[PDB]
């Protein structure tokens, strides 16, 4: 749970499961209710699972639709962090690694979106065809 | 060469705030007693609430920027009116009060006569109570009121349920976490080298006092001193205690209850004649015990006030009762107590120049706390003596604006706010919401 | 040689409880009356319910366990409290009552006269009512008080909404499934040879009813005979009747309504003069049609308690008077009839040793029944003369503890427990939920 | 609807897709809600959801990413329901069978999310760039 | 967004992400909410759920298991709209080809489900023993 984040990218791989696991369900559960403090206790829940349905959309739009790892023809742009393989993956953390693409982030978005599955599927129908 | 890769449920967090729920260990519930306190439907606590220690981790904390605070302080003020709603409303009890001077120590309770409305709205009914002086006011033989009733409205806790403080765990939804902070000497502000997580935090007792923070959490090693802006004088200074201070809290004053029938249906607790000890309402100190803590406390504050200065204790300065007493509830009923006894002290560098102390207690079972207006809670009468044990393990003080800084400075008790109470437990939490989504350039690209 | 795999959706449950919703046909709606009982927002019935039987499988059921039973019970209950909350509170209605004789059978009926508030606060009112002997006590010409106000508080439950009984069908939400034995002869307990499941119970009118179960559900072939536990008499015996028994309950009274103004904005319904027949409410049973399904009835309980056996019946013993009566409501108004004469009779082995018969029943507005105290709810008065034809399908029985067992024994009406009646159709459901979730060995394995 | 339930293994896996159905959704579906009772056809229809999404994680996370039937290269030991192939489908039912592997279901699991899509993603990840 | 509604549904599956995208996730999102018109901005995003996974079952347990398009291996039915490849995507419209597809809407749906995902995944449990 999270052991890694201090680790390096390269260890976090192995605990990754974990996380996923965790995260994606909470229920404690509890039936019981009242006017007053079980609104309390739905609207934390309810919010859960909005967030979490704005997560799922990106993994099915995007080349994955399945969870934990998945790959996408995307190249990896020079501009984006160029760096070394053993200088992110050995020498570098992860929050260490979100804090300097954030500026690239929502463009890397598009191209699994769009350059991708927009344009992979479409690609498939035609290459099916045959 | 490489591609772009989604990984899902990376260690990536980021500082939010969000709606946290309780928890009540599941036992609370079978002490039943009508819903005590908070715990209804209050969720009970996994038996095995989870800790996992971050290695290689460093994170900020901020104690007084807390959003737990306020939530939790808007719970027990949401919690407070929802205990009060089905119970009886005591509106028309604001009839004259003709009243007269009990059977010694200036006669503190009054007794009262007074006209009441019984189930039949035809005949009234002529009936006497007792109340202290602080519940009535007089108005103009001797005649006085309620002393809630030129403010605002009034209605009575039910004697079923009761106010005792039980074991709260705040735990977050799906999507968030909970940080805490494992360092033995943490003021709550600066980074944090050994920090792990937990789905729910540690046992919380809502305990509402002032002066005094009772049954709560022990520092480790050495007393912890934790306050919002140090050199400024209009900040409250938070201490956290290394061993905890046995106080007693008792009602020398042997009752009985009415239950007079104000019908249909509705019947309310009057407060009889006092059977047994003729007494005022005290508080226990043990002077070896607070003095051995002082020395210990005196200390800490010349870890920022110099090595050698004087620091002279003293009683509050003034204010609502509130400020000016240490309020809290012990067996039903609400006591004020007078700290002055223990205020009074001078020390030297390391010193200071009997086995046993007393506080004079004063009770109000009509009460406005955290300045409500509108509402005021009657809290019932108590069968039988009243005697209660509890930790003393911090308080809520405030250093004077007169300097002559570089001369003396003197610590007087604090109160007001209540989330300060709550700082207290809450020093070492902070809420935060994961985000799971990622991506890293790989080879593996796709066929 | 083979690999794990997961299939999706197998045939596999386990016994749990869950919470449980309505169904009121869509129809029910149709049929107004602002919200009869519970329909309101109530879920329509599925056109079409499906029912799958299920071949080649054998489950045991108790109906006395059964979870839906204790859900139904907390349902009307919650459902009561619900209909009362909205509607006009009864409380100032603890005024003195003068009361006189109505001008035969030992004047059953007062007359009161008594102070009333109007709209105005200024001026009271002086009225006059009508109300039973048992909706009042005097207290020590003749003054008499509600029978209600020294025990709890009283509301009028109103005239709009009608106690009406509509068929409820109990369905269960994604993840769960409701089972339903199709036996002809079933007892609640022991393995069930043929199941089948639905989505919806069938149609289910909440009757509250004592000592004779109304408008529930027919047998197959013989007659049922249920227990918890048989040689226990402290435990009563529920019985499933073949053939429905014609009843009529009528109020030979012939009534109008004053609709009273107490307002600004509330109106209350008081009971006018009675024109018409002067009479005591009456309960109608065939001799011929009791008498049948009683021979059959009394060979059932000889495949119990032996081959050759006295058998006698009786009236009930005493207690409460929803003990010791048939309770029920029709037209609105609360009916309490005497049984005693339906129950007096004596048996040989298969016999026993006019055209009509009539049970003289009592009428009671100001009513708490389930044992609850802090509300009580009144009937308001009907215009005109009611009249009611229900199915009797039921009953509840207990068995005397006095023994002498191998002699003979005797069976008096039962009552109490409002479960037992609800017992009485659900004893062929219960609720379990499904686990989809399954891993089978194939070798298909994976690229 | 549960129909094959008494009848064999072999035969229950032709009406799969039925019980998949049914079980999925449930919707009366009824927007009118009052305070109390409203908040009962409330309570039902929310845990309704919660144990489903809890039953949708392993499949995601398990190697079938799909409903219905998939597939793993997980072996079956000896050691679990040590059976003869035609014992099982063919002479034996699914309660009759769950009934036996109580013990070994959540050995199973584990072999599923950890032997297979934590280490069969991470191998397909070494295997793709190639 | 909607856009190509009116135009020619060989138009219409360029911008077929946009519709995917913003019909998928509507969150406010608010918190705050109270008795009465708290249960009013209840009662719609809740029945927004609800309407959402019973669109999703179907596109599980047909042939497609994941979003945007899929294809499958239903043959069309010359009796389902005999028409022209051009006459369709070219010189029709979508709100002009759901008119006329009305009657056979249902079959279709029995193809995927059953002839496929039912009669595919087995045949596909058979094919991947050897
Ligand atoms: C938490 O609590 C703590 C305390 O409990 C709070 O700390 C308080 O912080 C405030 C800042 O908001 C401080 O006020 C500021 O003080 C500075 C510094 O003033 C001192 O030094 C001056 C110069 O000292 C050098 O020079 C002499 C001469 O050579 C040497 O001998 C010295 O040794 C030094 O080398 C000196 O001039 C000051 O004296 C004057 O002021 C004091 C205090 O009022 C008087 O007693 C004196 O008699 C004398 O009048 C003092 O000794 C000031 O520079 C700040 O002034 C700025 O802000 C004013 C508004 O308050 C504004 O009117 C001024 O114009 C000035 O603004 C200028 O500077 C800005 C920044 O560059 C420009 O943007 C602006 O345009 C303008 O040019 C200010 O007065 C408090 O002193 C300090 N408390 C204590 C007890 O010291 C803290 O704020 C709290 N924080 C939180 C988050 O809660
Ligand atoms: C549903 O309802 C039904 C009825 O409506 C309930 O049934 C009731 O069940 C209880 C059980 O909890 C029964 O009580 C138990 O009875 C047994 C048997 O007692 C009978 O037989 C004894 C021996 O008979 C043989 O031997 C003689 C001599 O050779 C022969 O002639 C006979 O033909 C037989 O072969 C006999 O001794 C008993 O007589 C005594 O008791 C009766 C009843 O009180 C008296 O009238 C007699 O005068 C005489 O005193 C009787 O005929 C007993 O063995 C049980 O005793 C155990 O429990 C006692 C607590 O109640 C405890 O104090 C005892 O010590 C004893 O416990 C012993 O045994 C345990 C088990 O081995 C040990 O763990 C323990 O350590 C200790 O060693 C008990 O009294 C009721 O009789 C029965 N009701 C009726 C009407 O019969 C049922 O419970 C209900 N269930 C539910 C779920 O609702
Ligand atoms: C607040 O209240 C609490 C609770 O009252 C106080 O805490 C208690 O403090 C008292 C005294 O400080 C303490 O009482 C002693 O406890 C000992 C055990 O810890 C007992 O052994 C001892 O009993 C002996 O003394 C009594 C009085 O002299 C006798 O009546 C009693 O019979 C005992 O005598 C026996 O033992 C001797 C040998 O020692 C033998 O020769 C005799 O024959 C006989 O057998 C005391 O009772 C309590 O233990 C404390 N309670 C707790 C929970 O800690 C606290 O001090 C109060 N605070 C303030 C500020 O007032
Ligand atoms: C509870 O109340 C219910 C309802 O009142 C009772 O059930 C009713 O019981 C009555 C009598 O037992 C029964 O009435 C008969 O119904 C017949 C049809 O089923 C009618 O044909 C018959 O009418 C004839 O008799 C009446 C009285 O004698 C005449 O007034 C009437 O005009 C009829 O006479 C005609 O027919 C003859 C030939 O037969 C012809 O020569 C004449 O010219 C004329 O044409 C009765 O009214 C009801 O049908 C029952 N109702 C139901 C719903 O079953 C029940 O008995 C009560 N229970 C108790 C315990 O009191
Ligand atoms: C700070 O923390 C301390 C310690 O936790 C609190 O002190 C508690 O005070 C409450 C009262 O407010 C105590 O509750 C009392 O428990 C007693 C013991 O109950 C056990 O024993 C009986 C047999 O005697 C068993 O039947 C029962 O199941 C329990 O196992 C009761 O005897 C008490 O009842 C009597 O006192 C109350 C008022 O105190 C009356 O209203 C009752 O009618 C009756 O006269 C009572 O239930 C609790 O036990 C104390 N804790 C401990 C460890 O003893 C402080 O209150 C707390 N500070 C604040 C501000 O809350
Ligand atoms: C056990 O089951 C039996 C049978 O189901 C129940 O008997 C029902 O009793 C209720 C009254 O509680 C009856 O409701 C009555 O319906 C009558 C017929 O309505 C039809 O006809 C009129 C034209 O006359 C149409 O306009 C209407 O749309 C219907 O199509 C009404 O005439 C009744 O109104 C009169 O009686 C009631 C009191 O009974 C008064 O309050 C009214 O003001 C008015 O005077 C009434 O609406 C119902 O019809 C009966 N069932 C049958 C099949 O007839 C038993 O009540 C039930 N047992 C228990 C304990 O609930
Ligand atoms: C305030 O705190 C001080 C400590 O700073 C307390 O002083 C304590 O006084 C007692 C005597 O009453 C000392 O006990 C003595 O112990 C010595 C050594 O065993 C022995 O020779 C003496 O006969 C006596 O028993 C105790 O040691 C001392 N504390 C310390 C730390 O030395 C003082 O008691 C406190 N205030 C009160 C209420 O007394
Ligand atoms: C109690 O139940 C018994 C049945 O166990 C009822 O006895 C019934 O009595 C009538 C006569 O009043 C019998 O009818 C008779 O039929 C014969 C044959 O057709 C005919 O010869 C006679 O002239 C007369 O019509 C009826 O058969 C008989 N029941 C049975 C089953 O034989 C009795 O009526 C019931 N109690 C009451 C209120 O009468
Ligand atoms: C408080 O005052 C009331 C009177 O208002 C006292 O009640 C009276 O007590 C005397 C005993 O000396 C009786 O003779 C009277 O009949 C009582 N009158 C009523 C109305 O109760 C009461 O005793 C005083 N407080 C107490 C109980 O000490
Ligand atoms: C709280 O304690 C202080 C200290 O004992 C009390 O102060 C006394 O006040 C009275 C006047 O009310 C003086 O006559 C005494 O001389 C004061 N005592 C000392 C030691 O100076 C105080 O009264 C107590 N309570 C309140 C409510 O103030
Ligand atoms: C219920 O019916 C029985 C049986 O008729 C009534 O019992 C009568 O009770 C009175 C006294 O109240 C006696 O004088 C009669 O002799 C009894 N009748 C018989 C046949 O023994 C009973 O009173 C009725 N009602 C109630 C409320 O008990
Ligand atoms: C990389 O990014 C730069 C600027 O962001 C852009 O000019 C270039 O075309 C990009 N290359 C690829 C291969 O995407
Ligand atoms: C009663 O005591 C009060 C003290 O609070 C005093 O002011 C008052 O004068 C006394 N009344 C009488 C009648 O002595
Ligand atoms: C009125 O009838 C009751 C019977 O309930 C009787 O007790 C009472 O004496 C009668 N009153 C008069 C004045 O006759």
């Amino acid at each position: 749970f999270l052991g890694a984040a201090g680790s390096t990218m390269g260890a976090a791989s192995m605990t990754l499961t974990v996380q996923a696991r965790n995260l994606l369900s909470g229920n404690p559960d509890w039936l019981p209710d009242m006017t007053v403090w079980g609104i309390k206790q739905l609207q934390a829940r309810v919010l859960a699972v909005e967030r979490y349905l704005r997560d799922q959309q990106l993994l099915g739009i995007w080349g994955c639709s399945g969870k934990l790892i998945c790959c996408t023809n995307v190249p990896w742009n020079s501009s984006w962090s160029n760096r070394n393989l053993s200088e992110i993956w050995d020498n570098m953390t992860w929050l260490q690694w979100d804090k300097e693409i954030s500026n690239y982030t929502q463009i890397i978005y598009g191209l699994l979106e769009e350059s991708q599955n927009q344009q992979e599927k479409n690609e498939q129908d035609l290459l099916a065809l045959d | 060469n490489l591609w772009v890769t989604v990984y899902y449920g990376v260690p990536v967090w980021k500082d939010a705030e969000t709606t946290l729920f309780c928890a009540s260990d599941a036992k609370a519930y079978e002490t039943e007693k009508h819903n005590v306190w908070a715990t209804h439907a209050c969720v009970p606590t996994d038996p095995n609430p989870q800790e996992i220690h971050l290695e290689n981790v460093t994170e900020e904390f901020n104690m007084w920027k807390n959003n737990m605070v306020e939530q939790m302080h808007t719970d027990i003020i949401s919690l407070w009116d929802q205990s009060l709603k089905p119970c009886v409303k005591l509106t028309p009890l604001c009839v004259t009060l003709q009243c007269t001077n009990v059977t010694d120590m200036r006669g503190e309770l009054k007794n009262c006569s007074f006209n009441m409305t019984t189930e039949l709205r035809d005949k009234k009914q002529k009936v006497y109570s007792l109340f202290y002086r602080l519940d009535v006011v007089q108005i103009n033989n001797k005649e006085y009121r309620l002393i809630n009733c030129n403010t605002s409205a009034i209605t009575q806790a039910c004697p079923k349920v009761s106010f005792e403080p039980i074991p709260i765990h705040y735990c977050a939804p799906a999507g968030f976490a909970i940080l805490k902070c494992k360092d033995k000497k943490f003021n709550g502000t600066g980074p944090c080298p050994s920090v792990s997580t937990v789905q729910c935090t540690h046992g919380i007792k809502p305990v509402v006092s002032t002066q005094l923070l009772l049954n709560g959490s022990l520092a480790e090693e050495e007393v912890m001193i934790r306050s919002e802006n140090i050199t400024n004088n209009a900040k409250n200074i938070l201490v956290q205690f290394n061993t905890p201070v046995q106080i007693n809290c008792t009602r020398p004053n042997n009752n009985t209850r009415k239950s007079i029938r104000i019908g249909p249906g509705q019947a309310f607790y009057a407060t009889g004649d006092i059977i047994g000890d003729i007494r005022q309402a005290h508080c226990n100190v043990s002077k070896a015990t607070w003095n051995e803590t002082l020395g210990k406390v005196v200390k800490q504050l010349r870890k920022h006030f110099g090595n050698n200065t004087i620091i002279r204790f003293a009683n509050s300065s003034g204010g609502d009762l509130e400020v000016t007493t240490h309020s809290f509830n012990c067996g039903g009923e609400f006591f004020y107590c007078n700290t002055s006894g223990l205020f009074n002290s001078t020390w030297i560098s390391n010193t200071s120049v009997n086995d046993s102390i007393t506080l004079p207690c004063r009770i109000k079972q009509i009460i406005n706390m955290w300045q409500r207006i509108g509402q005021a809670m009657y809290a019932p009468p108590i069968q039988g003596v009243i005697r209660c044990v509890s930790n003393i393990t911090g308080l809520i003080l405030t250093r004077d604006g007169g300097s002559t800084n570089s001369t003396t400075e003197t610590f007087r008790p604090g109160g007001g706010d209540m989330r300060d109470n709550w700082r207290s437990e809450l020093y070492k939490y902070k809420v935060v919401k994961i985000e799971p989504l990622g991506v890293a350039p790989t080879r593996c690209k796709r066929r």
